[PDB]
């Protein structure tokens, strides 16, 4: 377990350092914000219509009537071009407000305790995550056990030892293809099939796929150890 | 030698499970997996 | 899950062939390649809102032919060969029910079509028939469809024996059920109503749009090349920059009702890819999130800009 | 039973708490082997 964990982390390191553009959610939001300033000041080149952009010019060729004639373009297409970027931001401030409510009930409930959720905490069975800082922003990196690797087996839903039907406390039943046992069902873990892993539930007349094989319970042979015991006693007192 | 080669696109390898009403599989190992998840 | 890509060239609206118009644009600066680059964030976000939702598997499981499921009859749900498109009979219900013009808008088609769509809507019900929950969350593993359902009752708590001893009623019960639905979808529309909602919204958005091109906004004449027609160069560009001002205040109001409904859509799909997630890969311990009653398992079908859940409870 | 149940404290604190007589099913597997060794007893004052 903690050589595999000690390598996700060693490969994780490298995985973020190596390729192009591995956290290109954090590139585009530090990205698109600067793109709109950038258009924000260049949309001060534009005429909006009037004799030039350069504001000062209005009053060098202009006067104090119809200047003003001129300047409301300017005025009404600055003010416009603000409105395009104040409209842009609020959207674009609630995309981001979206995630960090996501990011918010994510570390909660993947760093915080350990959510069953599938896929939420990653893909995987989730087992544990860690928060880290970026700028603007959140990695987590979530920590997962995932079934690798497997053998070909059969299930029995039940088994049928006295007519009556038993069943899993926990786990499944399953053969090996000539022996059963009972294990659970993320991982190959055998034992023999006894009343202490299993329960009684009717007989075996409604239930389709039902198998064949004795139950044991450990109190019979407990108690032919203690048989055995009983009748060393009965036939050595013939004997003083 | 390389061109701009176009395509209709794929989703996978075909993989149809060998389902039965008896059958099952079971694992025997397991990764502890690391991912990275980013968000703004 | 997503809407149509409906994308507006900013400089043909405002500018019906016309260098008059475009050079008094030009005027503006760069507002067009913002606005173009306001409905492209939207066509962008649809393919990836599809992929999200849908592409939340990494191969295409497939039911084996034979179908011994213990009487769950799944025979409507997955796909039926027979069909043009591999769609369900839940799908050929579902697929009936919901180049640029004169004024410049245009259409896109979504990244994913629906032969496609269908094949990952297939793959996440066959992986749920073949291999419980597993296949969100390792390899594929094959199981006993009822002792899926077994694992699955042990999970809300009713004991597994419950389901043994009624299974071909339970599974009848639920082919009941799937049975209701065939019909009830067969008798009702209303239902889909959520999906007919977004595609109203963008008609009538659509439509808003189109009727602006026959407004006057204070000038002689409420058509460019009518002006063309009639004036030249000064007593022209007087009318020329408003029907620009009158049209780019509804390429701004147009882009402003589309981008926050996006933010409607966006939001709608997250939700339909965590249930992706969440029903559809899993088993939901989580009250009335998966259906109104305790939680079995969820099934899929896509529908045009969205998909039905049949979420499956005790 | 003793594998239906955990065992609590004493019958005082819990406020609605019911009498009756649990099954402890070891006991009659204790009491069927009990009559084994009492008929080895009833034979084996006879010979
Ligand atoms: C199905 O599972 C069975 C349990 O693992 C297995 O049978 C077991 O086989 C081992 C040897 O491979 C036996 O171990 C004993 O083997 C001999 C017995 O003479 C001794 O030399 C050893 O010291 C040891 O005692 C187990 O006793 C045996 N268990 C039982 C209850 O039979 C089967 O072989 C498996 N089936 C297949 C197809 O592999
Ligand atoms: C699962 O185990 C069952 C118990 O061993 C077994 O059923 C048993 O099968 C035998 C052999 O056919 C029956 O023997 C006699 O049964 C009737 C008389 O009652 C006659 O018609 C037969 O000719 C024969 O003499 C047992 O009576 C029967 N016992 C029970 C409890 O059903 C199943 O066949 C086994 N099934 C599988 C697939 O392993
Ligand atoms: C539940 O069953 C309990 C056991 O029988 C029972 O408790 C018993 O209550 C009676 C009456 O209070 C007690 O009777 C004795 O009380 C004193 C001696 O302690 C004497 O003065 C009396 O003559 C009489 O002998 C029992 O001793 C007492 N037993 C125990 C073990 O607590 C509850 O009353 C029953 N409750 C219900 C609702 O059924
Ligand atoms: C587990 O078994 C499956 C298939 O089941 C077996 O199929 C026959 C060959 C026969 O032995 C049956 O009694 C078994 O039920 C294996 O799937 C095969 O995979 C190979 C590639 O490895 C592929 O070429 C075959 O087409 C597959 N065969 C079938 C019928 O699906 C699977 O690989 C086995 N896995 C392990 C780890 O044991
Ligand atoms: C699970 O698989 C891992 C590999 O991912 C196994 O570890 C390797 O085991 C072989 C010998 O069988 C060694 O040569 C390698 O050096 C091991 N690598 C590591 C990372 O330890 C592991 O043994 C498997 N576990 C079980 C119980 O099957
Ligand atoms: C599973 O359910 C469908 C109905 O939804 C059954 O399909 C019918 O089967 C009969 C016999 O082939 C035909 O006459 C009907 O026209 C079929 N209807 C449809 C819509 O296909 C199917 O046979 C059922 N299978 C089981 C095992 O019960
Ligand atoms: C234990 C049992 O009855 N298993 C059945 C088998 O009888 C039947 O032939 C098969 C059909 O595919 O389905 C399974
Ligand atoms: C209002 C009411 O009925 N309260 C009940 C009472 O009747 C009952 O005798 C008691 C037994 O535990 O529990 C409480
Ligand atoms: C039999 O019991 C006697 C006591 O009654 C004891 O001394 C003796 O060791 C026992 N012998 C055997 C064979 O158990
Ligand atoms: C005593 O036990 C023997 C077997 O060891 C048996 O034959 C006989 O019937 C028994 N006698 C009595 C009285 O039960």
């Amino acid at each position: 377990i903690a050589n595999q964990f000690n390598s996700a982390i060693g490969k994780i390191q490298d995985s973020l350092s190596s390729t192009a553009s591995a956290l290109g959610k954090l590139q585009d939001v530090v990205n698109q914000n600067a793109q709109a300033l950038n258009t924000l000041v260049k949309q001060l080149s534009s005429n909006f219509g009037a004799i030039s952009s350069v504001l000062n010019d209005i009053l060098a060729r202009l006067d104090k009537v119809e200047a003003e004639v001129q300047i409301d373009r300017l005025i009404t297409g600055r003010l416009q071009s603000l409105q395009t970027y104040v409209t842009q931001q609020l959207i674009r401030a609630a995309e981001i407000r979206a995630s960090a409510n996501l990011a918010a009930t994510k570390m909660s409930e993947c760093v915080l305790g350990q959510s069953k959720r599938v896929d939420f905490c990653g893909k995987g069975y989730h087992l544990m995550s860690f928060p880290q800082s970026a700028p603007h922003g959140v990695v987590f990196l979530h920590v997962t056990y995932v079934p690798a690797q497997e053998k070909n087996f059969t299930t029995a839903p039940a088994i049928c030892h006295d007519g009556k039907a038993h069943f899993p406390r926990e786990g499944v039943f399953v053969s090996n293809g000539t022996h059963w046992f009972v294990t659970q069902r993320n991982f190959y873990e055998p034992q023999i099939i006894t009343t202490h892993n299993t329960f009684v539930s009717g007989n075996c007349d409604v239930v389709i796929g039902i198998v064949n094989n004795t139950v044991y319970d450990p109190l019979q042979p407990e108690l032919d150890s203690f048989k055995e015991e009983l009748d060393k006693y009965f036939k050595n007192h013939t004997s003083p | 030698s390389q061109s701009i080669i176009a395509y209709t696109m794929s989703l996978g390898a075909e993989n149809s499970v060998a389902y039965s009403n008896n059958s099952i599989a079971i694992p025997i190992n397991f990764t502890i997996s690391v991912t990275t998840e980013i968000l703004p | 899950v997503s809407m149509t890509k409906t994308s507006v060239d900013c400089t043909m609206y405002i500018c019906g062939d016309s260098t008059e118009c475009s050079n008094l644009l030009l005027q503006y600066g760069s507002f067009c390649t913002q606005l173009n680059r306001a409905l492209t964030g939207i066509a962008v976000e649809q393919d990836k809102n599809t992929q999200e939702v849908f592409a939340q598997v990494k191969q295409i499981y497939k039911t084996p032919p034979i179908k011994d499921f213990g009487g769950f009859n799944f025979s409507q749900i997955l796909p039926d060969p027979s069909k043009p498109s591999k769609r369900s009979f839940i799908e050929d219900l579902l697929f009936n029910k919901v180049a640029q013009k004169f004024n410049g808008l245009t259409v896109l088609p979504p990244l994913l079509t629906d032969e496609m769509i269908a094949q990952y809507t297939s793959a996440l019900l066959a992986g749920t028939i073949t291999s419980g929950w597993t296949f969100g969350a390792g390899a594929a593993l094959q199981i006993p469809f009822a002792m899926q359902m077994a694992y699955r009752f042990n999970g809300i708590g009713v004991t597994q024996n419950v389901l043994y001893e009624n299974q071909k009623l339970i599974a009848n019960q639920f082919n009941s059920a799937i049975g209701k639905i065939q019909d009830s979808l067969s008798s009702t529309a209303s239902a889909l109503g959520k999906l007919q909602d977004v595609v109203n919204q963008n008609a009538q958005a659509l439509n808003t749009l189109v009727k602006q091109l026959s407004s006057n906004f204070g000038a002689i004449s409420s058509v460019l090349n009518d002006i063309l027609a009639r004036l030249d160069k000064v007593e022209a560009e007087v009318q020329i920059d408003r029907l620009i001002t009158g049209r780019l205040q509804s390429l701004q109001t147009y882009v402003t009702q589309q981008l926050i409904r996006a933010a409607e859509i966006r939001a709608s799909a997250n939700l339909a890819a965590t249930k992706m997630s969440e029903c559809v890969l899993g088993q939901s311990k989580r009250v009335d999130f998966c259906g109104k009653g305790y939680h079995l398992m969820s099934f899929p079908q896509s529908a045009p800009h969205g998909v039905v859940f049949l979420h499956v409870t005790y």
